[PDB]
């Protein structure tokens, strides 16, 4: 079930404290998509409006009511928004890189390099 | 004894024509000024006649002589007898415009001779000045005379001729399609459609808050212009060394991660891409970069002129950014410095017939509003820039302010002032991984 | 008399120094040309020396004299007597490059004077030429003097030169393995990854509210730079006397409790540790401290230049803090003073090619926000600092504001502006007992 | 179409355009 | 050593807790910046007649250049216009 106002505020504060190390918001270990959306929205609203504790609780209650109304009427929550893959796979050694640099220098004939 | 070229006969003819014909004053007014007369009495006479004409009073012999007599300035001029001789000697059937033009030309020649004498005297007695300072001084001295004579090109135009020229221009634009691009191609379809390219002889200002991709957007425009043309493209960077600019350009062109390039963690394919990019750049060879710090408008203008002279044309000029430029003569007031910078940039744009893209910055006050999208009034302290600018583009990114924005990787270019087209907002894709801007493939509104 | 600018002694020095030392020829040849010399004999001598250099022959006294004698031109030069005079008067303590540059300067000034005279002469004798033609002639004459001149160091280089410099820099960075650290090692792995070290020619700002550890962090960085380098590290401590700084440094390095050091209640092991630290410092000998107060940027620049001159360069410069610096000419307006300070610090960092870390302070209003972690807008009254700084780091300690914090002993370095990389937060462990920062060993997200 | 547009362009040029024109 | 006395702003008396902080030195930022040591005097009986700390004063170190900060309790004898060492138990 959806958390109450106090639990939502506590989760928002915990996310604010602990998001300084995660690469992105989607990488946070969210319990569910709705929790991610609510916590992120509250965090951004607080960041952009300097909301106090009471204002944060009021915004959390409003977001919970809006989410409950949306759930009661149906609708399916998509999986976050996602942003790019992780890439990887670079097994390059120093010797090959130096050989490539020397080949580049020979091909382009750089006087200063 | 050197004889400066003075035409006393032309000045006397102008004065006599004005005395015997008050309708022609305007023709004289647009051809000569008070300082253009050699003898002091003639300058004083012209000043008194200008005052009388602006007050609505007749400029006949009696009133002019009497007015000089009342102020006690009649004796210095030469007297009522001298005024009557000037009035009577000049025949009525004379073309005052030719004499006024001769007097106008003589003042320019005299100023040129004065500047040459000043330069020679300064060279003989340096008084600690450097050669570079003397060269800059000589360039400034000559350009002052050039602009002093480059003010006649502005004036009213005939309505019918303007209408006919406008119709011809509309037909020509609809005649030569170029797929909607008339100026320098921006490399982006929507921007080309909304701008018809970058128009030559027009000042372009790019403004944004810090970390919005302003330098990135300018470099993308420069690279697109270089790849889509043949004329050289010049870059003035007062904030970055040229090596970082080239690294950013390599990341953008090769579509390789900038962090990998910066840290050196590149694989074989990345090296191949970089080699290909370098090969293309060395085959083209039309990009010039100047990373000097503390640039002055004179140095920028001189280097642009030298490039255009050497290669017969400039595709585009880019300056980043104008808030770092200096005018030593006006360091006391920043607004005057900005106005001088803007005027010099506009003069350079007109002279070389090239598009000039100057980057600017916005005050923190913009961030005090609920909606942080830039507006024209956010160009405070740079009113001259807003007025003299032919194109004004602001860069906005919603993801910068909001982490949970739905427009992540999307940037908005907002045209706050367009001289020859409509204003609006253009959405683009921002690949910060490659440090690049691309055409937006999503829905447009 | 208006004698043209010339210096016979400088030319004599150049020719004599070339006669006595032939390995300097290149330095003379790269600075002077045969037409830069005023007297005909000097031009002829330089031409003959150039020919001898091209043929592969030495250009000493006897070879030059014999080569001139074979062509019968020894009398035009002045004779073997004059050649011997040139050989004799010039000492072997010759800075031939300086004299060559001076000769170049005289020739430029002389040519400028000649061109000014020609322009004036053309102006006084139109010969049927329009004023437009005379202005074009004047522009052409001044342009040929100024055309490219010799300022290749401070001019827009070709794309080839910039690309070659960038590739050489890339190779140099990839040559020595440091595991992604190109600048001065900060001593912390995550901060090194995020910043790639402290880059040379960059302005770095460290900001925090009072009692957050600005001075502590700066001293820790200084200690790490001294331990991980060989070049001198200079400190400008406008806040504390040097004795207290050294006490803090001993507490940090030896990991001895600060209260024990301050009260003198140490034991044998602490004394042994302090002795070891002193031995290490005296073996290294690369830390210099200046605890003066009210320093102007001019004094800071002068002292840094003097230190670099005396000890072969600098490895780091630290200022604590910039609010204590003074610009007497701008004491009326704080914003202009801060702008001047930031500009001077950036210029110094670029000139000495060293990282400069300057401490700053934040406005009180930050303490009224719901979240007290600093942002860029918290640098109020110091917008020029945000504009000019290459790197901006904020120190945040949660336990300062919250007694019940779960992050006791944990500090955050927040990169508010990283010019050449990403931004974010780096966590470190704060040991106030030893007055030290250490790498955070806890779990990382 | 385009041909008719250009024809009308030329017609207007002949009707009003004079001296300078294009 | 130079000991200069200074005042605080009146708005401090409108807060829930009236013990001074550094930000309570408004109009005097340079005072906070230049002072090596800053000590605030606080008597609870001045604001509350019900105070259990009658005769007890607190010296609050708002800024200490070379040491810790905190509160030191002393005894206030207004009869003799004197401060004395606090003889009560210390936590
Ligand atoms: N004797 C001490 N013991 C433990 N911590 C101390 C001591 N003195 C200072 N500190 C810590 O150092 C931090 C910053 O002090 P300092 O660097 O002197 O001021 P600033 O950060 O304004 O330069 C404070 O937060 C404080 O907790
Ligand atoms: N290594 C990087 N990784 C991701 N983004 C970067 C990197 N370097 C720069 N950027 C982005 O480039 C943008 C523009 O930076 P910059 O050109 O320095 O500022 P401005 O556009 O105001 O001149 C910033 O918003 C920043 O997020
Ligand atoms: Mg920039
Ligand atoms: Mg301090």
């Amino acid at each position: 079930g959806l958390p109450n106002v106090s639990e939502l505020v506590d989760m928002v504060y915990e996310y604010c404290r602990k998001r300084g190390l995660y690469p992105d918001a989607e990488s946070y270990p969210w319990k569910s998509n709705a929790h991610y959306w609510l916590v992120t929205n509250l965090y951004q609203n607080m960041r952009a409006n300097a909301l106090t504790d009471a204002e944060l609780r009021r915004k959390a209650a409003d977001e919970l009511v809006h989410m409950t109304a949306r759930i009661n009427r149906g609708e399916a929550i998509p999986e976050p928004v996602k942003q790019l893959p992780v890439m990887g796979g670079r097994p390059l050694n120093r010797a090959q890189a130096l050989a490539k640099i020397a080949e580049i220098k020979a091909k382009f004939g750089l006087k200063g390099a | 004894l050197k004889v400066p070229p003075h035409s006393i006969e032309a000045e006397q003819s102008v004065l006599g024509g004005l005395m015997l014909d008050n309708e022609r004053w305007d023709d004289v007014a647009e051809r000569v000024v008070a300082d253009d007369f050699y003898t002091r009495p003639h300058r004083h006479i012209f000043t008194e006649m200008a005052r009388l004409q602006e007050s609505g009073s007749p400029i006949d012999l009696i009133t002019l002589a009497e007015s000089l007599e009342r102020q006690g300035q009649l004796d210095s001029v030469g007297g009522f007898a001298y005024l009557a001789e000037l009035s009577k000697n000049t025949p009525s059937a004379a073309n005052i415009s030719a004499y006024a033009d001769i007097v106008r030309e003589r003042a320019v020649v005299r100023e040129m001779i004065s500047v040459a004498n000043e330069i020679a005297e300064a060279g003989f007695d340096p008084q600690g000045r450097t050669s570079e300072d003397l060269l800059d001084l000589a360039e400034s001295r000559v350009f002052k005379i050039a602009e002093s004579r480059a003010n006649k090109d502005e004036g009213p135009k005939n309505i019918a001729d303007v209408l006919d020229a406008t119709v011809a221009r509309i037909e020509q634009l609809f005649q030569q399609p170029h797929d909607g691009v008339t100026g320098v191609n921006t490399g982006y379809d929507d921007l080309n459609k909304k701008t018809a390219g970058l128009q030559p002889s027009d000042l372009i200002i790019v403004a944004a808050r810090p970390s919005m991709g302003k330098t990135t957007f300018a470099m993308n425009l420069v690279e697109n212009a270089a790849m889509l043309q043949d004329k050289p493209v010049l870059i003035f960077s007062l904030e970055m060394p040229s090596e970082q600019i080239m690294m950013r350009s390599l990341a953008s062109l090769s579509r390789v991660d900038q962090t990998k390039i910066r840290t050196g963690q590149l694989d074989d394919e990345d090296w191949a891409r970089i080699s290909g990019t370098m090969g293309i750049l060395l085959e083209k060879r039309n990009i010039y970069i100047d990373d000097s710090s503390g640039l002055t408008p004179t140095e920028v203008r001189s280097r642009a002129r030298r490039i255009a002279r050497e290669h017969g044309g400039i595709g585009l000029i880019m300056i980043d950014y104008l808030q770092l430029m200096r005018v030593p003569a006006l360091s006391d007031n920043r607004t005057l410095e900005i106005a001088e910078i803007s005027r010099s940039l506009k003069a350079l744009a007109k002279e070389l017939n090239v598009p000039v893209v100057a980057l600017s910055q916005l005050n923190r006050s913009l961030e005090q509003r609920a909606d942080k999208r830039p507006v024209n009034s956010d160009l405070r302290e740079s009113g001259s820039i807003e007025q003299d600018a032919d194109l004004i583009m602001f860069i906005y990114r919603d993801e910068v302010y909001h982490e949970n924005s739905d427009l992540k990787g999307i940037a908005e270019i907002i045209i706050g002032k367009q001289r020859n087209g409509p204003i609006g907002t253009v959405r683009l894709t921002f690949n910060g991984q490659w440090s690049r801007f691309d055409n937006y493939a999503g829905p447009q509104y």
